[PDB]
């Protein structure tokens, strides 16, 4: 698995070379599908290795949801040094995997035939995607996971082909997805940055390191935050704000080149506050008008070597029309500190580069590549990416 | 899937 | 109003407020009447006092039976109030739970005190190809207001409420049909009828004996073969779903108003279900499926008749030919409908149907089916370019 | 909705 484009140059992609994506080398100047919509689709599931079988995970079954939670908790994404692993909660998984239009057949699991143990997974959810001058119904792919005991046995390509087949059956022929590794071919490359909120604990568990010329006392002083936000009229999003949050987001996203196109029901799903999942705060000014909003989702991580999870908040969508973005994000940091998060994470996409350094974010070691499947278009800079996944 | 990143 | 004549002498107090073209204008453009809305009314529209909205879970057999009864007693009748549609409960499930269906789009009205169901309208999602554009839309169907609740503006409230519920899901166009003229038809189709049991049809006054002919002659005129003639005709099976999908997709490209179905939608709309939908494929001597015919089952109640209570009607659905002549295909459809006990076989004059209607002894009907698009501006088209059949 | 037609 290559982490840079230079490593990716010196690699062959036996699977991705067979897929309708552009080659890593080529520079793209056209806009459109690689292959046609299919007017007949394979009715039979793809063949798994002997002793494994497909299943569709009904997450409304609490027992099945726990099986998926356990698979990811033990086998999903780790940092580059194998010190931390994502710990998506069951309630978070329901939020990410049952948005409007979700389908249980798009919760595609692999089980051991004899024991029924869940050992693999991949998911699709529907999304309307604006890419340059085109709006396309697509799916978002997430949670590709193969049990550590089943790795390097070609199961991931089978998972990808099977979810492709199941999405094709519903008449959808494009997808968007992200990955920490380089594959053919990123439409955009983003980088995570990190804002320490509880620096003591972050240095303790080695998420971050003391600047070595700086002491712990100076570090805690450097990163300290106010006790309450400063923006006038800031309050949690409520039901009555759903239309204006939808209207604010739609107009704000027009300036980027890769964005979601959300219905009002989708806006309610992705933004209405749910404790320990998603937080949204709106600014309601002295006229009663909602003019801005900030949002972040909750994604803790297991500390693998030694304890409490590393509690992280991830910047979601932040829309400003009256409050300066720098002020809005200062208040996001203070609210995250108030809620007990240890670190606040943000990518360098959209306008985030305008505040990351000023608000004392430090650059991370992980890139996040964005990809489209069966859509060949020019690549874009991180500041034109306007899409945030979970 | 998401990427796990930490302080460089 | 049933006529464009009666319609041009009307003021449309409700439809004048809606994003549809005016009956008078002619359209030379292609696009939405108004832009998509980026904020949508969150509150249901107000109903008259004593009535409440209720989204109908058709998976509850009792609720399905209430909808069945509302339509059975209050839905569409012919011009002369002699027949009324009698959609079956199982048929309603087929028409109202296709892929992507939503419970909130089964929009009912109940009496607050008694809970009696007195109003309904539905939306189902559909990708629609209209000239050079493909758009996600809804299909509106089953607009019904109890007879005792009529002429009290409940239908406009039902239309605005389903519009609001569709807008909330990010869809801003719809397609629908009606037996009346409204602003503004994109196409006008005529129903034709092929007698299968002429005696019953005449006795119940669905059809008549002309002065020119006797009953004895009418029977022989409409006699059909015992079995269909096309080589390799057989019911559609699961293995045929991809090829039926392929055949339908390519066949529909020649028309200007068509559905765009996924393979799962093809399974839903065509896989045979007894007394709902019939599909027969032609599998040739090489094992290749080259044609198919389909028709759906929609019986009617015969009102105020002491002996005959119901008329069993088959409705032409989608018929695709690439190797069998369409005339032969439709001839076998008539024979199959006769074999299955139908009294009459109905078909519209859309797609290529005019090429066979007279040759196969269909008689023109008294009912036009108007086709409509909501919030879409485009030129009208002749019946032969309409390639969309609803229920 | 659909339209109910009979023989003209
Ligand atoms: C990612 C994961 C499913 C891959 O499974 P694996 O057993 O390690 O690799 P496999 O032998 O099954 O298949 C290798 C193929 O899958 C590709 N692949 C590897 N990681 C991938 C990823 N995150 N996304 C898409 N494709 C990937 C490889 O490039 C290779 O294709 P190639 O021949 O064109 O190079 C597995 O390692 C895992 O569960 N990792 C932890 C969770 C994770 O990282 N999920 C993905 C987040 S983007
Ligand atoms: C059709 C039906 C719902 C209309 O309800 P109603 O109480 O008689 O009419 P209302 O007083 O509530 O509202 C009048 C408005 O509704 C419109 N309208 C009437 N029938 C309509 C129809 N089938 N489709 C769409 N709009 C219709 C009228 O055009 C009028 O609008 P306008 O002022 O612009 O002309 C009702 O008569 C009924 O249930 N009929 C039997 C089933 C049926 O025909 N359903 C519709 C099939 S398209
Ligand atoms: C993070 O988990 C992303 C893993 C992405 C795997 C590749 C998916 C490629 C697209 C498959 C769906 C295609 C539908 C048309
Ligand atoms: C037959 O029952 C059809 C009755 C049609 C009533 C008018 C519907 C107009 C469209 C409403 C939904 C619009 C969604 C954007
Ligand atoms: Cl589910
Ligand atoms: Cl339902």
């Amino acid at each position: 698995p290559a982490k840079t484009m230079e490593e990716a140059s010196k690699r062959s992609y036996q699977f991705w070379d067979t897929q309708p994506v552009p080659k890593l080398g080529e520079v793209v100047n056209t806009h459109g599908p690689v292959e046609p919509d299919k007017d007949n689709i394979r009715q039979e599931p793809y063949t798994l290795p002997q002793g494994f079988t497909w299943d569709a995970l009904d997450l409304g079954d609490r027992g099945v949801l726990k099986e998926l939670y356990t698979l990811l908790n033990e086998n999903y994404v780790e940092d580059d040094d194998n010190m931390f692993r994502f710990d998506y909660s069951p309630e978070f998984l329901l939020w990410a995997l049952r948005p409007p239009g979700w389908l249980p057949q798009w919760h595609c699991g692999v089980r051991v035939v004899s024991s029924r143990k869940l050992v693999g997974f991949i998911s699709a959810i529907p999304a309307n995607i604006h890419i340059y001058d085109t709006e396309k119904k697509m799916v978002e792919i997430n949670f590709l996971c193969v049990h550590k005991k089943l790795r390097s046995k070609r199961v991931a390509p089978v998972l990808i082909r099977e979810i492709t087949r199941r999405v094709h059956l519903e008449g959808i022929f494009q997808a968007v997805y992200t990955a920490g590794v380089v594959l053919p071919k990123p439409v955009g490359t983003c980088r995570y940055w990190h804002r320490s909120l509880n620096p003591r604990k972050l240095i303790e568990v080695k998420f971050s390191h003391l600047s070595r010329n700086m002491t712990m006392q100076r570090t805690m002083k450097l990163y300290r935050l106010p006790e309450t936000p400063k923006t006038a009229g800031l309050r949690p999003m409520e039901t009555k704000d759903i239309p204006v949050v939808h209207q604010l987001l739609t107009r704000y996203l027009k300036q980027f080149h890769l964005t979601p196109v959300m219905s009002q029901e989708e806006v309610e799903h992705w933004f209405y506050p749910q404790e320990n999942i998603i937080d949204t705060f709106v600014v309601e000014n002295a006229n009663g008008e909602v003019t801005d909003f900030l949002s972040f989702y909750t994604l803790p991580s297991t500390i693998m070597n030694h304890h409490k999870s590393l509690k992280a908040a991830y910047s979601f969508y932040n829309v400003h029309t009256q409050t300066p973005l720098l002020d809005l994000m200062s208040d996001a940091l203070v609210l995250a500190k108030m809620k007990g998060f240890d670190v606040f994470n943000a990518l360098d996409l959209m306008e985030n580069k305008t505040f990351l350094e000023k608000l004392k974010f430090g650059i991370g070691d992980g890139n996040l590549q964005y990809y489209l499947y069966n859509w060949k278009c020019p690549s874009m800079g991180a500041e034109k990416v306007g899409l945030v996944l979970q | 899937g998401n990427c796990f990143s930490k302080a460089r």
